[PDB]
């Protein structure tokens, strides 16, 4: 059955927390690459109907 | 484990915090933590070392979690305005971790690697940047060591990432 | 087909359901609309000859979260309930 989903992780976003934090000061007009990636996920994406 | 939600809210004041101090002033955090290492049994009997020891693990990781910029600050201005609550760091190196956060006659890559990276982040952000790091690198000769020689052991660590 | 589809499509409904709360409306598009592929897919939300945990979970709390919107004919709600009771050597 699928019974739900296991979580496994908040500590790897946690992780992520600090990277992009430290990111965030070491940058300091150009646009971020996260959503670069999103929108690369989302064209991978099937564009089918179902 | 418990609380990787109350961490969370940390991160979420101290950023609260960064932004209101730089709208020159020391941290409160070491503030605490000196009144939290006081208030501690001043006792040589090995419970009080380990509990010491166990305190200031317990400081190291919630530091690691905060980010680099609470240690050296950000945005050394001028030259005379200079070493910033890296003077109250320095002298908490030097009271407690030296003798418990430590192995070799040197500091853990963790909290090492946290400070360079602070230390960089301001200084490249500040004007004058190399003469700066200079500065700071010449009095840590003289104010904490322990970071030079800790920079000494986790040099094939960091090189990469200061480059 | 129908069957092997469906239950990665009943999957997927409640893993975002859990996501999410009360009811993904994707499904809810079809429903309505597409009712051959609805009854389709319907089955295995409820094919579950298992035994029920003593607390709610996702499944039988997606169940509840769809009954109160009045679909899921009663027929095929009693026959989930009845299901889910069960020399040579």
């Amino acid at each position: 059955l699928v019974f739900g989903g296991r979580t496994g992780n908040e500590d790897i976003i946690s992780r992520l927390q600090e990277m992009v934090a430290d990111l965030e000061l070491q940058q300091d007009s150009q646009e971020h690459f996260l959503f670069e990636i999103f929108r690369r996920r989302l064209q991978a994406l099937t564009s089918g109907w179902s | 484990t418990g609380n990787e939600d109350i961490i969370s809210r940390l991160q979420e004041m101290v950023a609260d915090l960064e932004l209101q101090q730089d709208l020159s002033q020391e941290h409160f955090l070491f503030e605490i933590f000196r009144r939290r290492l006081q208030a501690l049994t001043s006792g040589w009997s090995v419970a009080a070392s380990l509990q010491r020891q166990r305190e200031l693990l317990m400081y190291k990781r919630i530091l690691l979690r905060l980010p680099s910029s609470v240690l050296c600050g950000s945005s050394f201005q001028a030259e005379q305005p200079i070493t910033a609550r890296c003077e109250q760091f320095f002298h908490l190196v030097n009271s407690e971790m030296r003798n418990f956060c430590s192995h070799g006659g040197a500091l853990t890559q963790d909290i090492t690697a946290h400070f360079f990276r602070g230390l960089l982040n301001a200084c490249l952000r500040s004007r004058d940047p190399s003469l700066m790091v200079d500065f700071i690198l010449a009095k840590c000769q003289t104010k904490c060591p322990l970071i030079l020689t800790s920079a000494l052991v986790w040099w094939p660590s960091l090189e990469p990432v200061l480059l | 087909e129908p069957h092997s589809q469906a239950l990665q499509d009943v999957e997927k409904a409640i893993m975002v359901f859990e996501h999410t709360g009360n009811i993904p409306v994707t499904v809810m598009e079809a429903s309505i609309f597409r009712r051959p592929y609805y009854v389709s897919h319907f089955l295995p939300a409820l094919l579950t000859p298992r035994v029920l945990p003593k607390v709610p979970d996702s499944r039988v709390a997606f169940i509840e979260s769809l009954k109160r919107a009045d679909k899921i004919p009663p027929s095929l709600y009693s026959t989930y309930c009845q299901a889910c009771s069960a020399e040579p050597l």
